[PDB]
């Protein structure tokens, strides 16, 4: 939302960007939000993070992060050769999309994927099936069982500014009144953050 | 294999079908389908699907649907099953109908080949091995599935040039190995008695 000269704050914020340097209008704010949320990491460090999450044993979170960052064949490779047969079946279902995304829709495969998204207990594979069955991010941005930092990463990465502003307003107005502690990414430790913590204390003591 | 006259044997074979083409030997295929119990109609196919599903064997019904070529019917049958693993397998099988126009060589075909290699259920192994690299010779040579169900696709979805080779190889296998499922091929002929003698030698 911004808010002494606009050009002076814009140029010092660009200088703030130009600190670790070893097609959007608000590129001097989206990059700051990526810095704040911790989503300005390199692709080699993305591979290192994939290796870290795989070594931790959370293969579903690694697949969700690969789906979030778009390398669906890498999601197939990660979920394949896993410790479970169920994850391999999920990998086969995911791989059944690359030669399929040109289809118009309303077919039995997308119906099966939507049924699997409805029935399954894992939230990472839930949003994986929701993104695979229909190529829209709005079924992913409102899923509460996945963390809000990942949702803000996939909102700053892939969304128009006129839609990202509405998503930010909706999520902020939800987390101020609901007392969710993960709204501090959106609101910060500000007076509105103190309102969030006050609602959290009212709800939880 | 045939065997008083060729026209005489042809007409006595014809009168059996005229009791209840496209090939040089068509009436022999009809008699072989009658012997093997594989002359059911489409309504009879649906009745057999319902009977097989009523025992809780959804994988067998999906395998039967794939054997007759009704792969979308296998998708429907394995859909709305009682197991989450079966639903994942149903989604994997459903990821073929739009893929049949592709030349192939995908990583998804490699995933299906690996899954068919690693699975323990023989029917699902049949499905995953048939969906990728869709040829019938990868299904009708393994000993995991029944020989009756193998002849249900060898006499139906295969041509008479290689059918005699398949029947000769399977007969030569079951005569010396002594498998009771070879009685599909040999009947209770003296060759069937030889098969039973090998079975007695192997198992008492």
């Amino acid at each position: 939302n911004g808010i002494l000269s606009d050009k002076q704050l814009n140029k010092e914020m660009e200088k703030i960007i130009k600190l670790r340097r070893k097609g959007s209008p608000k590129y001097v704010q989206r990059r700051l939000c990526l810095i704040i949320s911790g989503w300005d990491l390199s692709r080699s460090d993305y591979e290192d993070k994939y290796n870290i999450i795989m070594k931790n044993g959370h293969y579903e979170k690694a697949a969700a992060w690969a789906v979030f960052f778009g390398d669906i064949p890498k999601a197939v490779e990660i979920l394949g050769s896993a410790k479970k047969e169920r994850l391999r079946l999920i990998a086969t279902a995911i791989a059944g999309y690359l030669a399929y995304k040109d289809l118009p829709g309303n077919n039995a495969w997308r119906q099966q994927c939507r049924k699997m998204s409805s029935e399954l207990d894992d939230p990472y594979l839930r949003v994986i099936f929701a993104f695979i069955a229909d190529n829209d991010w709005w079924d992913i941005l409102y899923e509460p069982a996945i963390s809000l930092r990942e949702r803000l990463g996939v909102a700053l990465r892939f969304l128009n500014d006129t839609d990202l502003t509405t998503f930010l307003d909706r999520t902020s107005s939800t987390v101020i009144e609901n007392g969710e502690l993960e709204g501090l990414i959106l609101t910060g430790i500000t007076p509105n953050g103190i309102d969030l913590l006050q609602s959290y204390v009212n709800k939880t003591s | 294999n045939g065997i008083l006259s060729d026209k005489q044997l042809n007409k006595e074979m014809e009168k059996i079908i005229k009791l209840r083409a496209g090939s040089p030997k068509y009436v022999q295929r009809r008699l072989c389908l009658i012997i093997s119990g594989w002359d059911l109609s489409r309504s009879d196919y649906e009745d057999k699907y319902n009977i097989i599903m009523k025992n809780g064997h959804y994988e067998k019904a999906a395998a039967w649907a794939v054997f007759f070529g009704d792969i979308p019917k296998a998708v429907e049958i394995l859909g709305s099953a009682k197991k989450e693993r079966l639903r994942l397998i149903a989604t994997a099988i459903a990821g073929y109908l739009a893929y049949k126009d592709l030349p192939g060589n995908n990583a998804w075909r490699q995933q299906c080949r690996k899954m068919s290699s690693e699975l323990d259920d023989p029917y699902l192994r049949v499905i995953f091995a048939f969906i990728a690299d869709n040829d019938w010779w990868d299904i009708l040579y393994e000993p995991a599935i029944s020989l009756r169900e193998r002849l249900g696709v060898a006499l139906r979805f295969l041509n008479d040039t290689d059918l005699t080779t398949f029947l000769d190889r399977t007969s030569s296998t079951v005569i010396e190995n002594g498998e009771l499922e070879g009685l599909i091929l040999t009947g209770i002929t003296p060759n069937g008695i030889d098969l039973l003698q090998s079975y007695v030698n192997k198992t008492s």
